[PDB]
RNA sequence: GCUUGACUGCGAGCGUGACGGCGCGAGCAGGUGCGAAAGCAGGUCAUAGUGAUCCGGUGGUUCUGAAUGGAAGGGCCAUC
RNA sequence: UAGCGGCGAGCGAACGGGGAGCAGCCCAGAGCCUGAAUCAGUGUGUGUGUUAGUGGAAGCGUCUGGAAAGGCGCGCGAUACAGGGUGACAGCCCCGUACACAAAAAUGCACAUGCUGUGAGCUCGAUGAGUAGGGCGGGACACGUGGUAUCCUGUCUGAAUAUGGGGGGACCAUCCUCCAAGGCUAAAUACUCCUGACUGACCGAUAGUGAACCAGUACCGUGAGGGAAAGGCGAAAAGAACCCCGGCGAGGGGAGUGAAAAAGAACCUGAAACCGUGUACGUACAAGCAGUGGGAGCACGCUUAGGCGUGUGACUGCGUACCUUUUGUAUAAUGGGUCAGCGACUUAUAUUCUGUAGCAAGGUUAACCGAAUAGGGGAGCCGAAGGGAAACCGAGUCUUAACU
């Protein structure tokens, strides 16, 4: 019972190929050049769905205190008064009423204010 | 027990050791295995770095060329000539106790009572030996694929038998597993019955 | 082929009841004198194979 | 009941090992052999009693002993067998018809193993002491 | 001063070694010395002073003894 | 296993048992006797086989299609539904197949006979000398000179002779058994250059022979010798009349053939590396394993948008390939220019353990026989008892004068 290899291998070769569409050179034609870089890419995939969610809370953060701070008051210490008056909205909503509606927005810095005095 | 006979409507007493007894699935399935290892004819072969044609001259040097080193014109990594593991011929037959394969033949018989594929007969036999007689009889009793088993072989039955694909007709010492089962229906004359019986005890 | 036996292995174990083995104790062939008696009586007697020398016996002894 | 529907028993067909198959498989590479050394060589590792240069526990050790010859040709009998000669009478001859001794055994001792619950003669035999007393307790005789 | 316990067969139980091994040991049987006796003695205050297996040698012992009776050779015990 | 063995690595019987197949004779001599079997050759006559051959059953309609053997619907043959071919898959179209038959001539075998060489039977004899054995040196025996029997003989010697001699594993006695120094002999056994038939959980063009093809060729070597690559148009050549550009070219465009020419001979299918033309988006102030996470704009679809889908990706966080070998590699340590095909834990026989199945104090047969995966065959092997170096004893036994 010889078997020959040509069918399989065909099938295993063009599966690699079909994802690493889009990359560079022999990293888009080459099989050996593109298991590597399939591989590379599924590593980068699997670190960045971590990394993903520190940039995002690092933005919101940023975006906080400069809203904040045209209100007369740091993101320190506002985070401070709205633990202290039991509010419990997270910083991605925060984030999302400073931009769109300044109004609310100054409402909570002035129940900020008010629990730290 | 009784088997009810179909053309005379007389029961017929066997041995419930041998009709009656439970499926061992295990058991039968092995002895089905063996006999189908036992008709492999194992004839093949292939030539080893040792039996293909060439001379034993190293290619090249060892050292010198930029090339990998080489030893031999027959190595199996080379195209034309290799094989790494040459097959031989060899032979597939297993061993089966005498006692497994009276018990998978018990097994055998019971399922098939149970499953309403035995058919018992007083006698089985044709006029002359013409294959349109035999078939005209299989279509009265409404058979098709069928296993026929004799007390003794009446040249008559076998000769018309022979071109009928779907039909075989045997001797109660020539049974085997396998066509037991392969057969749909299997017809056994009451001499066979007896005979089985006492073969297999 | 059939398995052969180391034969010098043969000649100085005996196997026992339970599957071990036993074999004659060493340092009682010559220098006799200077021996105490205590020390060359218990050496008299056969001994069993230890435990971690069984391996090896049963590997020379495959018919044993 | 068809070709097409039996099964093996649930355990009694193992795979096999495939050495040099992949990662994913748990053999790659290396096969289970490790790294380098005698042992990982084709045709490699060393012979039965080899422990490096010392001294060999089967060539450390002192022979003993000496074959009989006629310890080959000497059986026991055991006290269930006397009843399968078929005539009542045990010799040396009955025991080698009844397949129970060997063509070249000269010598036979009756033992206390098992038991005998038939008259029997046992002639030109060795018995032991505790086998006499079942014979005779059984209504035998021992000539 | 008197002596041969620098005894023979064994040995509960331990110590120490990968193993081959090595070490300590009350008590039991037989026979012994010293002491009035209880008792003590299986070498030396203790820890170095040594060499596996094979192949042979010497003495003892029918255990074996290739048709049988012997014998040769082998085994076992002591020893080189 | 018993043994042999720097008692190391290793080497390794026989007795006895079960089978296949079986067959016994002649000279060393003379009478009585004669062709008595037999074998060899040469005739003849039979039987059978081989080397050419002969006959050999039974189907149509309709649908799809280039074409029917396919679908559907009704029939028929079968001692023939082995196999092959035919415009796609045919028991009934063709060649066959089962079955039944056939030889002028040559020849094989088995017989019956003819002839020739032959020469039984009986009685009384006879019984293989430079030999057996020995000394020396070697070799062969499972047996390495060992306590070493037995066999062979290069060298030197050397008996007895049926009232005798050989062997029974040093050797001697007793007993048993056989008759060397002359020679024939079928079967069961080994093998395949070659011939025919049939088969394969054997290969299918880098496989299988080195060789599917004008291959032991081309080519290489003074020579011995070494030794390739290379298969497929179509059902049928129907293999492209004729016209046009071109050098009365190469190559191409029409026409025509065909089911198909993007089946056109550089011909089935026609992958990948590699090289182009066209379109969308990006790209000429921006520094690194070239991705990954976020993300604007543009193009094209969709949907009445609906932050949808596809392509591209300005700007930005993070980010030094893979294998191997190492205490440790982005390492300036090793390996790989790329693609496609091939390329490495197998097989046989023993032995032990685990799982599973059968049977169970029992289990199981080997060769072989056989109507052959049945059945027969229990020769054997393993287990149900151990202790002791052994004789031996035995649920005990060894140790010791004897064991608490
Ligand atoms: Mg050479
Ligand atoms: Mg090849
Ligand atoms: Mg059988
Ligand atoms: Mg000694
Ligand atoms: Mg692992
Ligand atoms: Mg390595
Ligand atoms: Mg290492
Ligand atoms: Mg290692
Ligand atoms: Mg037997
Ligand atoms: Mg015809
Ligand atoms: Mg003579
Ligand atoms: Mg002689
Ligand atoms: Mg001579
Ligand atoms: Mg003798
Ligand atoms: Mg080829
Ligand atoms: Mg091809
Ligand atoms: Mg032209
Ligand atoms: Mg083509
Ligand atoms: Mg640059
Ligand atoms: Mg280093
Ligand atoms: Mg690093
Ligand atoms: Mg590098
Ligand atoms: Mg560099
Ligand atoms: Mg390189």
């Amino acid at each position: 019972a010889r078997v020959k290899r040509g069918v399989i291998a065909r099938a295993r070769h063009k599966k690699i190929l079909k994802q690493a569409k889009g990359y560079y050179g022999a990293r888009s034609r080459v099989y050996r050049v593109a298991f590597q870089a399939v591989i590379k890419a599924g590593q980068y995939a699997y670190r960045d769905r971590r990394q993903r969610k520190r940039q995002f809370r690092q933005l919101w953060i940023a975006r906080i205190n400069a809203a904040a701070r045209q209100n007369g008051i740091s993101y320190s210490k506002f985070i401070n008064g709205l633990k202290k008056a039991s509010v419990e909205i997270d910083r991605k909503i925060l984030a999302d009423i400073a931009v769109f509606d300044k109004v609310a927005f100054t409402a909570l810095v002035e129940k900020a204010k008010a629990a730290l005095a | 027990m009784e088997l009810v006979l179909k053309d005379a409507q007389s029961a017929l007493t066997v041995s419930e050791t041998t009709f009656g007894r439970d499926f061992n699935e295990a058991l039968v399935h092995q002895v089905v295995v063996a006999y189908a290892a036992g008709a492999r004819q194992g004839t093949r072969a292939q030539k080893t770095r040792a039996e293909v044609t060439g001379s034993g001259k190293k290619p090249w040097r060892q050292k010198g060329t930029g090339r990998a080193r080489s030893g031999s014109i027959k190595s199996p990594i080379w195209r034309s000539g290799g094989v790494t593991f040459a097959a031989r011929p060899q032979d597939h037959s297993q061993k089966v106790n005498k006692k497994m394969y009276r018990g998978a033949l018990k097994s055998i018989l019971s399922e098939l009572v149970r499953q309403d594929r035995l058919i018992v007969v007083e006698k089985f036999s044709v006029e002359a030996p013409k294959t349109k007689l035999l078939a005209q009889k299989l279509k009265d009793m409404a058979l098709e694929d069928v296993l026929i088993i004799t007390g003794e072989l009446d040249e008559n039955l076998f000769l018309a038998a022979r071109n009928l694909h779907k039909v075989d007709v045997r001797d109660a010492t020539g049974i085997d597993p396998v066509s037991l089962i392969a057969f749909d229906k299997v017809v056994m004359t009451a001499d066979a019955v007896k005979q089985v019986e006492e073969m297999l005890a | 082929p059939k398995i052969k036996t180391v034969r010098g292995a043969a000649k100085r174990f005996k196997k026992t009841g339970k599957g071990g083995f036993k074999h004659k104790h060493a340092n009682l062939r010559h220098i006799l004198t200077k021996k105490a008696t205590k020390r060359k009586r218990h050496l008299r007697p056969k001994a069993m194979v230890s435990k971690g020398d069984l391996g090896l016996v049963i590997a020379c002894l495959p018919y044993a | 009941m068809r070709l097409n529907t039996l099964s093996p028993a649930e355990g009694s067909k193992k795979a096999g090992k495939r050495l040099g198959r992949g990662i994913g498989s748990g053999l790659g590479k290396t096969g289970g052999r490790g790294h380098k050394g005698q042992k990982s060589r084709s045709g490699g590792g060393v012979r039965r009693g080899f422990e490096g240069g010392q001294m060999p526990l089967y060539r450390r050790l002192p022979k003993f002993g000496f074959t009989s010859r006629k310890a080959a040709i000497t059986a026991e009998i055991r006290l269930s067998d006397l009843a399968k000669v078929e005539g009542g009478v045990v010799d040396l001859n009955t025991l080698k018809a009844a397949n129970i001794i060997g063509i070249q055994i000269e010598f036979a001792k009756v033992i206390l193993a098992g038991e005998v619950t038939t008259p029997v003669t046992v002639r030109g035999l060795r018995v032991t002491k505790g086998a006499r007393a079942a014979i005779e307790a059984a209504g035998g005789k021992i000539e």
